[PDB]
């Protein structure tokens, strides 16, 4: 049928447009029992599919870092922010900001059902998730933060699993 | 304190 | 005094008001654009206890279940208050019309009280603390902490 | 159509 | 039709009942207990407009410098009804006797008629609209909202 | 004492 | 000094054994213009003090409704229907009837000298007007009504006064 | 056109 080569490119062009359009289907909010909001599927997702992108403001670390300073002194504010290296710089999402967005508000799991991952469009980075597994409608969203940090695991005791 | 989203290579 | 000493008295203390239910120096009051509220009847000192935010304490499974039902009526009001206790949430449901007064304090983000969760003897409950001194005549006020969009959309004094 | 309140 | 088409004739059937001020299917009683009430001389259905809450509208401040004036007199009687309308609050103050029918309808928590807030224009309007069917001869009764300790030791009737 | 009618939320 | 027991006890005694003895002593009929018959204090009376009873049929809701629709068929009857709430329920002294008793000859004045009062003896109520102030001998005696309705207020113009 | 004598 159609190469490698042009399967590749013909999907990479449909996550292209859902990352532009910012169409987020498949997903609805509500209440989990000891995490706050979080994000359950309301249909399938194959393993490898996009989920959803982690959408917020986009700034460089020593942005991020001042700004965190500054969040930290409310302790109301919640954690939304998300770092990431790309290409020899270190960057952030941060989606602290209340917005419809969806991917700010998915929960934590190291045995999750997502990963996260850079989709770059022309030079700028995106951080998006994908399926690591088949879904199945009605489950709960969930990734992997990635903070080890003794003292993040002492006041969240969650990410410990 | 808080606890970040952290990606890495 | 020590710490300790200081934080087991402060603990006697809300739990004496927790047991009493006793709800002074507040009086219901209508404020123009917020239906009623709670005013201060005396001076309030920066960290003393105010009132507890006292309803029905229902888990997760109990307080959706409500919720679906309450969203099916306009008429019923929006006093069910959800907080994380030892990895599960609760809720104080506070819906149905009682006595007591800190279901009707009315929100700002910069108010005058803080809610803190107070847990005695393995029983949460909600209490409203003064964070700063509170003149007579002035309103009771906290933040109510939904940030959502879709609640700021359709209640924009949450914005504030 | 309704708001909560939520400890913070 | 579309759905514009159905919601503006609706809006203008009921801007037209408020604005005609006709009060059919009502009649004024001796209720036993209660004083005046009025009775529906005819079937409503669920959800048919009923009557205006009619009187003078005021704002708050106002109101409250009112309320205390008729305080005064223990012989005037309670006819204000306080609501919120874009961040503000207004009180239909109905004190005065006029041949409106609205202002005469009783109390009960198992009443049938719900109040509802319909502007034209920007101007606000209370109208009561059926809850249930209402059969000929039932009084009409709506609750009249006030839970305060203090009104109820005074109005022991706002209880039920 | 005078009571009051209201109209809530 | 009385004690207060000693007070309400003499009070109520006062009051009491001039609704029971019904002799109405201190008070005349006369003819005043543009109001039919009203009655002039004789002697003076003190704040405070009983007056009349308002005294007539004493009936309950369901039959002061029905002589109500008897007595609108004939203008000639007059209003001397007073009703008042006792224990939750509607009452009505229909002084209708003529008699020799003056509370029924009393006119209306807002800001008349007397106030009538709602006055239990062991269960059953009574109306009665009390002096709002002295009373100089030569006074008509007056008190409010107390029908504000349009209707009547409009059909009846001195209720305005 | 009838009135009332009322208590209030
Ligand atoms: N596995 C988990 N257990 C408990 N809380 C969790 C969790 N994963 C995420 N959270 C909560 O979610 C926050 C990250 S943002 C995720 C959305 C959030 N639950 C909300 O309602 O706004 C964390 O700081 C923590 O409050
Ligand atoms: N800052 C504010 N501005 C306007 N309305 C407010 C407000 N804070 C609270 N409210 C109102 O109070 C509700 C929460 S319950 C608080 C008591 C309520 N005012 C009452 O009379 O019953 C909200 O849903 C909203 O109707
Ligand atoms: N359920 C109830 N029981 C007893 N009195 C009632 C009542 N509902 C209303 N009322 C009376 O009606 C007043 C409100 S205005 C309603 C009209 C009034 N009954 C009148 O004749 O003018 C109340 O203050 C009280 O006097
Ligand atoms: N202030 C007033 N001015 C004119 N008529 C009055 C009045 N107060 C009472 N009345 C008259 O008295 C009636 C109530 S019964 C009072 C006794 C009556 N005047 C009589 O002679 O039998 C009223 O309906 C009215 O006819």
């Amino acid at each position: 049928r159609k190469s490698k080569a042009e399967l590749q490119s013909e999907e990479r062009k449909r996550i292209d447009e859902l990352i532009e359009s910012g169409k987020e289907e498949g997903m609805k909010i509500d209440l989990i029992d000891g995490k706050g909001r979080g994000v359950i599927a309301t249909k399938q997702f194959s393993r490898g599919d996009f989920v959803v992108e982690y959408h917020g403001d986009l700034i460089e670390i020593t942005d991020a870092k001042k700004r965190e300073a500054l969040y930290a002194q409310d302790p109301s504010t919640g954690c939304y922010m998300y770092y990431f290296q790309y290409l020899s710089k270190t960057y952030c999402v941060d989606a602290t900001r209340e917005t419809n967005r969806l991917g700010r508000l998915i929960n934590h799991s190291k045995c999750g059902n997502c990963q996260t991952k850079l989709h770059d469009i022309d030079g700028v980075p995106h951080l998006i998730l994908i399926a690591s597994r088949d879904i199945a409608a009605g489950e709960e969203l969930l990734y992997d933060y990635g903070d080890r940090s003794k003292a993040s695991i002492e006041a969240h005791p969650w990410l410990k699993h | 304190k808080r606890h970040r989203k952290v990606l890495r290579d």
